[PDB]
């Protein structure tokens, strides 16, 4: 007999079965610079 | 593929400006880099100076307080400059590319060099 | 009345790193930095530049060291019913913990900031084809970097490959390693002294008695260039090996062949060195071992009896 | 680090081999566990050209009879046959830990 | 020096939704808004309203599509030994994830 | 026969995946006026 | 003084139970037969 490898949820599911994940969060909200802004352009008048 | 320019004759406590121009290469793409390097006539080569594609520049700690190297990627140049010349330094200096960014060996392809003298 | 706190984040440049911090134990008292496109200074206490010494932070439990300039906030002195502004400037300095996960072009700190960039981005051979998001001038590489503890204020003698990152908030430093031999996109989770392997209806059955447990391979091996940054399987494998050979089987069996590897039902890679008595992709592995062990459990009973009963049945015809 | 190659002075016949040695004071030993020691040749009139990299590694366009060897702080030069072109200035130099620096070169002569 | 930074997140109203976004492609230059009980309206570069242009913003690894009118901060031009106050505004618009349970 | 307890991941590998952990990083981040700062000590002038 | 770590998976010890039973009876009935056939 063989027994396949059975599962009811996986790490994947369990892990995005929260509502939020602070790690992806702080990710795109620290890239708002990045994304929405310049950081490196210096104006000087 | 790298060229030397510098003034022969500099008088004794003043500033200096050399200039090496590339072929083949540029000081923007994402591992190049360039040092300057001299050598007092019948002494030793001495390395001085060198800098990346990032400005990143790196000095002799001997000579860091009068050395200062840049590069300008628009006229694909190198530009070192020593202030307080000293008779000391008459040598011949020379312009190295260094592939310390693909390859273990740095400083393959060397300009001829040019001669500089500090004397009035 | 606090009419207003402006608490902001700036980042120490290369050259306030180097050689006042690293060399002399010392911060300036003056932060200058972009923010917002513009480039602003703050003079601490409102008073002239000065290099402040870095005393040992209050100690807190379960957490690593950390250095400071100034304890005391600042606030100006009191003028009758006037608006007045007060500069308060902390140089800090804090050894942190920092993660990265595949395929590791982004690592986090401890203090839940992200540095954009690769851990192993770097100089030399290649070590500049990593991802960065930030621009070519916020990027350091010190080569042969000798550190100074803050403390014992003693320097290190053995150089060291140090990064320094200027990002708009902080300015992280960290030793540089080469990505090849540092990271691995497979772990060794166990050491089996004895497994057994059969080969059975085109398939290779290996059998642990002594953590219960059997997989089942394909007949052929597996191509170990296939592994992403497959650089730590063969060398833990050899160590493993050569260990355990030399702690049990050196007066009794002999080594057949280089370690062969296998992939096993569920994602995971056996490396299997046979014995002789003197007579581009990342593999996903499940969760759950417990199918195997079955799988071991229902051969053992099933072998045993597919015995028994077949002597029985012999015993029987005679 | 700081090479000091020896002898300073090296002459040898031709055909017979040429032994130059050089130590630094601190390991050049890399965190990549690579020694960036490499063997430069200067001729008479002429731009130094590199020989031999990574202590025993031979540049393109070099002949075999160069060879490099050592760790730690001891590096060594080996010339099997020495030949009439073989005669100039030759520098060990370290990459590894800022600042670089070269040797103080040594000048072959033929006998 | 920068003596504070009041940084909000102000709604876009519906009708500068449909009839500018959605419609025209274009954003307006002001921010007309309730916050903490009063109608507060930020003037971006402290100037006129106008319209400006969405367009798209710098690429990130794994992240949606974005879109934004400025690009840079406006801070108070140079004035010796006084306090001003620059305004600017920045109409951004996300595709982003939701998620319910 | 004996079974001695196996298991691929544990729960602090499982925890621990996690890049970042909301709970460590509050943690940390709470202690840092008490830490790199006084809170007691009152100035009057 | 010290604190106690636990698995997170019982299943081992079920699977014990489990190779217990079968085994237990089968070593019992087996037996029989084989006193049985001597006999």
């Amino acid at each position: 007999h063989e027994f396949v490898p059975l599962e009811v949820y996986t790490r994947h599911e369990i892990k995005d079965s929260g509502l939020l994940d602070y790690t992806e969060v702080q990710r795109r909200n620290q890239l708002h610079d990045l994304r929405f802004a310049d950081i490196d352009t210096v104006i000087r008048a | 593929t790298l060229k030397e320019s510098g003034p022969a004759l500099v008088k004794p406590t003043q500033t200096l400006t050399l200039t090496c121009t590339f072929s083949g290469f540029s000081l923007s793409t994402s591992g190049m880099s360039v040092g300057w390097i001299r050598q007092p006539p019948g002494k030793a080569l001495e390395w001085l100076a060198h800098i990346w594609w990032n400005n990143d520049k790196y000095y002799k700690p001997a000579l860091k307080s009068r050395l200062t190297i840049s590069k300008d990627t628009s006229k694909n140049q190198v530009v070192l400059t020593m202030t307080n010349m000293d008779p000391v330094d008459t040598a011949t200096y020379y312009c190295a590319r260094i592939y310390y960014g693909y390859r273990p060996y740095a400083m393959d392809y060397w300009g001829q060099g040019t001669l500089v003298t500090v004397s009035s | 009345q606090f009419m207003g706190i402006f608490e902001d984040r700036a980042p120490v440049p290369f050259e306030e790193v180097i050689d006042k911090i690293n060399a002399k134990g010392v911060c300036r008292s003056t932060a200058k930095y972009v923010r917002n496109n513009m480039e602003t200074t703050a003079f601490h206490r409102d008073d002239h530049e000065t290099d402040m010494e870095l005393k040992p932070a209050k100690v807190a439990t379960r957490t690593s060291r950390g250095w400071h300039t100034t304890d005391l906030k600042y606030n100006p002195s009191r003028v009758e019913a006037f608006h007045r502004y007060g500069t308060t400037v902390n140089c800090i300095v804090e050894e942190v913990d920092a993660r990265s996960v595949y395929p590791y072009d982004e690592f986090v700190l401890a203090t839940g900031d992200f540095v954009y960039m690769s851990p192993f981005y770097g100089y030399r051979e290649g070590s500049h084809t990593e991802h960065t998001s930030y621009a070519a001038d916020r990027f350091k590489q010190v080569d042969g970097f000798y550190a100074r503890d803050l403390t014992t204020k003693a320097r290190a003698t053995s150089p060291t490959t140090r990064n320094l990152l200027t990002t708009p908030k902080f300015t992280v430093a960290w030793d540089w390693v080469p990505k090849r031999p540092a990271v691995c996109t497979m772990t060794k989770w166990q050491e089996v002294d004895e497994m057994l392997r059969a080969e059975y209806g085109g398939s290779f059955r290996f059998s642990s008695d002594a953590i219960s447990t059997t997989f089942t391979t394909n007949l052929t091996q597996y191509s170990l260039s296939r592994v992403d940054l497959g650089d730590c399987i063969g060398r833990d494998a050899r160590e493993a090996i050569d260990r355990m050979f030399a702690r049990k089987y050196n007066a009794t069996h002999i080594k057949v062949g280089q370690p062969q590897y296998y992939l096993a039902t569920g994602g995971f890679l056996i490396a299997y060195q046979p014995l002789l008595s003197n007579t581009v992709e990342r593999i996903k592995t499940t969760s759950s071992i417990e199918f195997a062990r079955l799988q071991f459990t229902y051969n053992h009973i099933q072998r045993h009896v597919n015995d028994m009963l077949g002597r029985i049945a012999v015993a029987w015809c005679e | 680090i700081v090479m000091t190659q020896t002898p300073l002075s090296l002459p040898v016949t031709p055909g017979e081999p040429a032994s130059i040695s050089c130590r630094s004071s601190q390991s050049i030993v890399h965190s990549n566990g690579n020694t960036y020691l490499e063997w430069y040749l200067q001729k008479p009139g002429q731009s130094p050209q590199l020989l031999i990299y990574k202590v025993s590694n031979r540049f393109s366009g070099v002949p075999d009879r160069f060879s490099g060897s050592g760790s730690g702080t001891d590096f060594t030069l080996k010339i099997s046959r020495v030949e009439a072109e073989d005669v100039g200035v030759y520098y060990c130099f370290q990459g590894s830990h800022v600042p670089w620096s070269f040797g103080q070169g040594t000048k072959l002569e033929i006998k």
